């Protein structure tokens, strides 16, 4: 069992098709490339978080295309004297050249060709130079395609990304819910799965689960089932009766440690406009700013305009700014990236694995995309401020890259941000509305049963000028009271719904998050700026 | 069939 | 002296059962795995403090299974390197394959695969690769299993934890009183012990002693006994009279020291609510907060209400902020862990043998667990605060891991720690009242050989303004006076008890360690929080 086709992968239709074309056209039909009269592309750099299926995908494409497949590791060939490694590399390239068509899979290229700033040993520079010379020396007629894999795309010598080298980059992010379901189906094609299963529920619950983690979860569930069935002990009645159960999957979920979320990565979004509580004027203003240009580029080009790539939000905390940003990213079918506090503060201190350049380059590669920076004032240090300023000034013409920032203290942040060519667009978050609060409560209570047609108007009219977080805190307090009452009744679900007493108790205990003086100051500042 | 291959179903995968 | 069966292992029944179930089934009963259609796991990694019997447990399980055992030390492989490194591993794997069943047992696997960072070697990289490739290459039918052993679980490349490598982790901690008694009984099988043996008391008093330390203690006791008997010293009459006594064990304890308690380790607890009196409402609230999801997770998940595992205690020092946590851990039957303020300061300076990341990894691997952060405000530290926040955010609420922080100055504790989804729950711990103080005195005095005639009200009334520590100090000073009187009477056991005079003197000579101004400030802050 060492052969796998495209059917053995899931959740990467876009990347799978990209690799398929970019590595089959130069091999299967090189004639058309010369018919147009161009040099077919050679380098292909696929990168992603560890355990996302890079090696498996490369092996699958190589085996399915039926092409000569010379495989080179990373540290294996790197740990040796300069003569030996060069010998190894030259032999690999010569063998690939001699027996065309050939594909070379230089795995873990990062170790071979790291960045010169921190690792400047002459061995690394010599190896990189020979690799570049060999890469440029490949004959156009020869059908050789080089594929490299790495986990930190910005942690390699930039020279390898120039034309005539690993130019075409591919990013393999976390699989989505559909991707997770596909992976689960692929892995669970041999287990004696029981009739009762919730694969869709498992996909919904599993967030930030790379393929490796999903396989580990399936194996753990099978082991748990075996352990449960080991008590009865071989009888064929035991063998046939063996079968995994949804409870096993839940236990495995409870006993696993996903690691994709550790570092900043690209994630999809699905939020929608209706998820917000209203404020249609701000929605339309933001649409004019960000989305309409993408849908009306011809009008802007005719009259003459460029998209204003950047908007800064300010106002009371916990007002749904993140929900608005996710909705905006969803409406353009673009991947979303976020950085929150420590994610950038660690780079500010330097102890981290990803730099601001890394995230910006990932956003560019996965364009179109929206990058959101929370508590942007948390850094207002000088180095990170300068780097952000330079990156923002380095905005592309029509790449649709957008940056959004969250901060309730615009004055403290460096005024350098609010200048032409930067986040000159300022948006204030107003107070929530009664209808907005009622809609938020209903949305948060989609699954929790309550009184049919429960009277929330009294609470809505009692909660005037309260922040969004107050509604959620009140809901949680009422839910805790209801659970306590149900537990007391059972020990001493006859009342699945909840009456007004829980909400009244929460209101008595509940207090506003935004202070009256602070709210007044924010409103006065907003009005002064508007004037 | 598939896998550049050409009881039969198992052989052709 | 090989072929040591399970009899030579005690205090780690759970770990032994796990290893047996995970090793015998792949080898003795693999038919089940093919019946359910999965590749049986191979990757087993057991780690624990030095001298905890890891090698002995591996040897015992291997011998009991009767499978060909092989050992690959760390120093031996690191003492040769060159071309022997890969050849030795390849021949070991071939030998195991051709004599299946077999077990490969590595030692100090960190030395052959240290965790990767700026300080990363180059030689390891190939051996690791070779090892990884061979393990993956082993056929399913081949009854082979690989076991590692490192003192620090988070001191190796997290690559060996990926699916298809060492993923099934096992943690071994300091044995409990039962474990220590079992170890002593196992070792104590050949000494011509005198009838004066109090092994139960030895196990109870010996806290933080690993098996190696216990063996050393037995050796030193035997040395002391022969030292005592040297005078008559060979004639068989002296040899027959040889025999250790409880005094010898006391001497060994006085001349022997532990080697494991200092570092952050996982240990069992047996505290119960009965130990601490008063604050019944706080007890019920904390029970509903923590136990109820554990006791009834199904209802908790049905009625939403995501648990908030960050619970903080604030108030005057010596109010009993550790017994509450120990009781909480005991209720869930979890392995309680504590990290003190000096540990945090050492991490801040960077000259610390461990990191908070390692502590949290240990907590997860030993789940369910209750972690206690003592003197949290002592850091006041931005770097360590950010690291702790990131680690907490990296903890999924589904996992049965709870964290409790202790701080006497909530004012100087960092708002970033108080956000929802974090250490947000706050509780105030005031001084015990008359009933609480009298209960504390009664329970603590149980160990003391007091004299009947204690005055409940007389002792309790004057003790206003005294925390647990002040009462403990008064008791200790009274006992010191009693000891002084007893020794004076002996020199110039008529008094195995303490008269009321000692306690009267101590309480008339007592002081209020807690001032009124700080108590007033604490109550004012509590009222402000309540408002
Ligand atoms: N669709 C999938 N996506 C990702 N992983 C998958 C998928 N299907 C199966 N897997 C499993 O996930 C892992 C993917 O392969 P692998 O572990 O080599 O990934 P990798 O991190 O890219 O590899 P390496 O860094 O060693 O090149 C394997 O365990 C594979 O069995
Ligand atoms: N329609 C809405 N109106 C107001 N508040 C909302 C709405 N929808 C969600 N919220 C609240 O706003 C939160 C998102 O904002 P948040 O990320 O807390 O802001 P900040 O980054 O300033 O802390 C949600 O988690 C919820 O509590
Ligand atoms: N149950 C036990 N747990 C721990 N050590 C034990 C146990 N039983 C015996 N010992 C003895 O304790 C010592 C532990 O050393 P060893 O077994 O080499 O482990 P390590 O490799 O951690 O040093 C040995 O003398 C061993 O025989
Ligand atoms: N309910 C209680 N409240 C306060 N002190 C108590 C209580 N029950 C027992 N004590 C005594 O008070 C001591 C407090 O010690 P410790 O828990 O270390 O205090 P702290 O955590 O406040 O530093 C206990 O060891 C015990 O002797």
């Amino acid at each position: 069992m060492n052969e796998v086709g495209y059917d053995d992968i899931g959740g990467c239709r876009k990347q799978m098709a990209q690799i398929r074309e970019m590595v089959e056209l130069p091999l299967r039909h090189p004639q058309l490339f010369k018919a147009i009269g161009i040099k077919p592309p050679r380098g292909v750099l696929m990168y992603g978080p560890p355990g996302t299926g890079k090696t498996l995908m490369a092996r699958a494409v190589a085996n399915e295309t039926g092409a000569f497949f010379f495989l080179i590791n990373g540290p294996e060939v790197m740990s040796k004297m300069a003569g030996e490694s060069e010998s190894n590399l030259r032999k690999a390239f010569e063998e690939a050249e001699k027996n065309a068509p050939a594909i070379i899979f230089i795995d873990e290229i990062d170790s071979i060709a790291p960045k010169r700033d921190k690792t400047n040993g002459e061995v690394e520079r010599r190896v990189v130079s020979q690799l570049l010379t060999l890469m440029d020396g490949m004959k156009a007629r020869s059908n050789v395609v080089v594929i490299a894999a790495t986990n930190r795309p910005n942690s390699i010598d930039p020279a390898l990304r120039r034309f005539g080298r690993f130019d075409r980059e591919v990013d393999i992010g976390i699989p989505d819910a559909t991707g997770r379901l596909e992976v689960l189906r692929i892995h669970t094609k041999n287990m004696k799965l029981a009739d009762d299963v919730d694969l869709e529920a498992l996909a919904a619950e599993t967030h930030g689960y790379v393929g490796a983690d999903i396989a580990s979860l399936c194996s753990e569930a099978a082991m748990q089932q075996i352990r449960e069935k080991m008590d009865l002990i071989i009888d064929a009645e035991v063998l046939d009766s063996l079968g995994v159960t949804m409870d096993n999957f839940r236990f495995a979920l409870g006993n696993s440690n996903p690691s994709a979320l550790r570092e900043t990565v690209v994630e999809s979004v699905n939020v929608t406009w209706d998820d917000v509580g209203g404020l249609d004027e701000i929605k339309e203003e933001l649409k004019e700013t960000v989305e309409y240009p993408v849908l009306h580029p011809d009008q802007y080009t005719k009259f003459g305009l460029s998209p204003s790539k950047g908007v800064l939000f300010y106002g009371p905390p916990g007002t749904g700014k993140t929900l608005l940003a996710k909705a905006v990213a969803t409406e353009v079918s673009a991947n979303f990236i976020s950085v929150k506090g420590p994610e950038l503060l660690s780079m500010w201190y330097g102890e981290s694995e990803s730099n601001i350049r890394d995230i910006f380059d990932k956003a560019r590669a996965a364009a179109p995309t929206v990058v959101f920076l929370d508590e942007l004032d948390s850094i207002a240090s000088d180095r990170v401020v300068n780097q952000l300023l330079t990156e923002m000034d380095g905005m592309n013409a029509k790449k649709n890259v957008f940056v959004i920032g969250a901060t309730n203290r615009p004055d403290q942040i460096d005024p350098a941000i609010l200048r032409p060519g930067r986040l000159d667009q300022l948006i204030y978050v107003p107070l929530p509305d009664e209808n907005a609060r009622l809609s938020i409560l209903n949305a948060q209570l989609r699954k929790t049963p309550l009184e049919p047609g429960l009277e929330l108007t009294a609470i809505a009219k009692a909660t005037q000028g309260f922040s969004g977080a107050d509604l959620l805190y009140i809901v949680q307090r009422a839910a805790k009271y209801a659970i306590k009452d149900s537990i007391e009744a059972h020990r001493q679900d006859p009342v699945p719904y909840i009456t007004k007493e829980h909400f009244a108790e929460a209101m008595k205990t509940a207090k506003r998050s935004v202070s009256d003086a602070e709210l007044r100051r924010y409103e006065a500042y907003s009005q002064q700026m508007k004037a | 069939g598939k896998k550049r291959k050409d009881v039969v179903r198992n052989n052709l995968r």
